[PDB]
């Protein structure tokens, strides 16, 4: 029989909110955490249309080669599929990306001929569709390698953004 | 009439089309110029003959010597040419801030920039003021002022978009055969779909209503979701905990209702492939797979049954489906729907 | 008294229950109640409104007064007492010109999110969009231009997460937990004596009270509340400003604890019966290798306390037994058969609706 | 062996206070030392009954998807547990939040000199804290072990939504 | 609605005014030389328009072209 | 003639009539409890605005009020 109830939506919502701000971290500490969410036997994740075989790789190129960002959830929906022991969930959001010049540790790309860290700017907004494939655990508040799909891509660009895809 | 002619003969005359170069360099010396008799209008116009004539791609330009004691004859410089990676202003009589001002986020992809023998060289802010207006900027009075590398690794992600991304070939075709099989039968007649569901199986509906930048070419500033809004499953916007509940439909027949409850469409996913982006990956947890897809559709008719303004619109689309050799079955579909705008992954 | 009737036929006739939109526009027009009514024009707005009120069955989330002849707002200035979760509203092709009269409608119509002025007067005003955007909260669309962004003000006016009344990390401790509160609570209400064999010497117990109130907008606060057979236990540092008593309040070993336990009413608490009433979570406490169960609910004061002012006291008001709001957490450690209560500590205060309620 | 003190007490009170306080901070600055209280390899994080696994997520939340906030303390009461070389402090409080609709940078919903606050109706709050008694010892750094934040009541009149 | 003609020279101004008031069915009142084109104010922009459609016009051995100071 | 009585709580309804029928010297004939508040009818207009003037005085620890039902 299908799963149907209001407490796993908010649930669902509510993670889909932390896995975004997840992705907003910038500090490189705490990214051995974020791995945790990611079942490490089996995961299949993809971004732009590239893949990534594990986890810890997808997170090494976002935390290395991008930029600070900034997530906003604009709609979510799940499926919760019996038998399957897993749930479907088609998520839309918006993307900000520091157009400072930053990269994540703070150095400027400016050649030198010359404690409180500067604000970045947030650039245009960028359009994502995430589709994720969830264990159902996380209606028991379990989240220890519950991501097994994370299918990442943009459906529309700002033309006067400085970031090229 | 008469002085564009003219106007375009001296463009063209300046212009080469390897280099990609227009020189609009010491335009006093030109005997052609000077022949007619001429001043300051002239550039303008120029410029506007210059975006009419789309026969001349411009990475680079030339406006050394034109006795130039502000930008502002040639501002109109950044509409015409927005893309522009070179620009030469050596030899002018340029002396104050102000005028550059409003080139500011304007020539983003603007490389190198000659400033040579105009005063504000000499100024202490000079170059902080150069790198702030121009984000791309590489070289300044031929000297390096900004690494490549970095430069381009932060404003850039590691790979280039792609509009398709599958897992084998055989998934690619088995995948572009149920899209364009289900979406032909979605368009011209919704009761045969209810072929592929089986009484576990559930369709919600998802409307984002989110307006695009209006920098996005193409895009639909005004959307209308007046048919959809009834339907909507969206657990972010909606904060109504039953109808969320209720939103869901289950089993062939309530999928029919929702099918009957939304309008009318048409799919060119094979008339324009380029407007199109697909995902296939597989789905072990249930032995299927999952077909997202991203596009738009244009709305034909209203709906079956019973701002309610007809318009295109973009949509994102997940098909999780468990192959049954004989026939298919859809576990689960997905559906959101978006104002209109243009693929990302589109050139 | 007969006259109403004809009223709720005029309203059922306007109101349709699948688009939930009550047609409430252009009522001169409509032939019914011409032959029926007109010189009063005046009494007829309000007494429709209590009408509309009163009658259950009919729930409306937009209204139309379209056309309605109105120079002023107060014929239906009312309608704010009527349906004040109204979500569309339009009052177009009327004649209303001024805003003193909208000024009724502050912080009214919370959750009004399109309203339509489109041939009133008024629209010609420069602050008219301003004064607008004050006086509806949540307003989206005017005049069917979107005047604010559904997603920032749905991020703005609301949490992160919608509140939830359980948490446990794992099943086991809810189950644990569940059986451990029940029971302790039972024990709690019909002989505190028992409860002492779940404390060790080195256990300890206080009770802190919270004088505060409630906002009256608060549904069911006590409004009220007595804490007269507790202030003498209080173990409240913000409050009690005697630094001496705080040491001495603290109660540790089964005979202080039961001492305090004595000194407090005799209570009963509906936790099987009356399951929506309480929220509870529970945690890891690893540096204890135990657990942290956190309960918020309410309790009935059946009994005066087994164990027991200068210018002025009443025994009568501030002595009375009333139910009362409350928040226990108890430090428990885990053993094979037992269980033993490392830390116990109570909260109480005046009674109030749980905000986990819906 | 069990300590009662009262200047141990007046660390706890003023410290919870001090928590409240950087809760109620809308300057992002400020905001990278409040990470600081939080125990960043084990820690154990609760709003209105949804899980934090780390600080620095959980903040962030606060920080963007939260208003300004306004805390007046209730009540606090705590137990220094011996062996555990820790501290549980059961806290009351009372909450108000800017229901002006403009976010902690101030930015307005509406689509087109410092703004004050406008303060909503107040809002019922029970937080458990765990700490560890490194405090007593005037150190802060990753003390917060234990920190579960709960409305026991909210006023009907908020436009806040929970 | 101000008109400029070239192509004429060769010939005489006022031949060419009355020309264009017959053939045009347009009438400029003060026509000003201005070495090698035509200068002249019509009063309205409608006669502009069908004076601007004889464009090209055979005269005088040669064909005349009309233009208008902004575009 | 039709009255209705809020904030009689604490009291039974025999001492609010009693009390009403002692003070106020106008008593309810038949009286219907109906939930929260109490609601009888007397004879006249006079008798009510007479009975409408006790209207914030103290009973039972708390203070009546009292209205003239149209309804
Ligand atoms: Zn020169
Ligand atoms: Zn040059
Ligand atoms: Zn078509
Ligand atoms: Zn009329
Ligand atoms: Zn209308
Ligand atoms: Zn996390
Ligand atoms: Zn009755």
């Amino acid at each position: 029989m299908v799963m149907n109830d209001a407490n796993q939506a908010q649930i669902t919502a509510t993670f889909t909110k932390k896995i975004l701000a997840h992705l907003d971290d910038p500090d490189s500490n705490k990214l051995a955490q974020f791995v945790q969410l990611f079942n490490p036997n089996n995961c299949r994740i993809i971004f732009n249309a590239t893949p990534f075989a594990q986890a810890t790789v997808f997170l090494q190129m976002w935390q290395n080669q991008v930029v600070q960002t900034q997530h906003a959830l604009t709609g979510v929906d799940y499926h919760a599929i019996p038998g399957s022991g897993t749930l479907i969930c088609n998520v839309n959001c918006k993307v900000r990306f520091d157009e400072s010049g930053r990269d994540k540790m703070g150095q400027d790309a400016t050649v030198p001929i010359q404690m409180n860290k500067p604000r970045p700017l947030w650039g245009p907004y960028f359009g994502i569709s995430l589709q994720l494939i969830i264990d159902d655990r996380i209606f028991r508040n379990d989240f220890n390698g519950v991501i097994s799909g994370f299918n990442y891509n943009m459906v529309y660009k700002p033309e006067d953004s400085l970031l090229k895809i | 009439s008469d002085t564009i002619s003219f106007l375009r003969g001296v463009l063209l005359k300046r212009y080469d089309p390897q280099t990609k170069l227009l020189n609009l360099g010491a335009l006093h010396s030109d005997p052609e110029l000077i022949q007619k008799g001429v001043q300051s209008k002239m550039f303008p116009a120029m410029m506007k003959l210059a975006s009419t004539e789309k026969s001349l791609i411009v990475e680079s330009v030339n406006l050394a010597d034109n006795q130039l004691k502000d930008i502002s004859a040639i501002s109109t410089l950044a509409q015409t040419f927005p893309n522009l990676k070179n620009l030469c202003l050596a030899n002018n009589q340029i002396f104050r801030f102000r005028s550059l001002e409003v080139w500011k986020n304007k020539f983003k992809d603007l490389r190198e920039l000659l400033m040579t023998n105009n005063p504000i060289t000499t100024d202490k802010l000079y170059r902080t003021e150069m790198l702030r207006l121009f984000p791309k900027l590489v070289v300044l009075d031929n000297v390096i002022v900004r690494d490549e590398q970095k430069l381009q690794t932060v404003y850039s992600l590691p790979m280039k978009i792609q509009q398709f991304f599958f897992e084998n070939d055989a998934l690619g075709q088995s995948s572009t055969d149920f899209a364009t099989n289900f979406l032909n039968l979605w368009d011209n007649n919704r009761e045969q779909l209810l072929n592929l569901y089986s009484p576990q199986s559930q369709f919600s509906v998802s409307v984002d209503s989110t307006i695009p930048p209006s920098t996005v070419t193409d895009s639909d500033q005004t959307p209308a979701f007046g048919y959809y809004m009834s339907s909507s499953r969206n657990i972010s916007k909606v904060s109504s905990e039953k109808s969320i509940q209720q939103r869901l439909s289950i089993g062939q027949e309530s999928i029919n209702s929702i099918f009957k409850t939304l309008p009318k469409t048409k799919h060119h996913l094979q008339e324009q492939p380029n407007e199109y982006s697909m995902e296939t990956i597989s789905y072990p947890q249930i032995n299927g797979f999952v077909i997202t897809l991203h596009g738009f559709f244009e709305e034909t008719g209203k709906p079956e049954l019973e701002n309610n303004k007809l318009s295109k619109k973009s949509f994102d689309r997940t098909w999780v489906i468990v192959p049954m050799n004989n026939s298919v079955i859809i576990a689960s579909d997905l559906l959101t729907v978006r104002a209109y705008s243009t693929g990302a992954w589109k050139t």
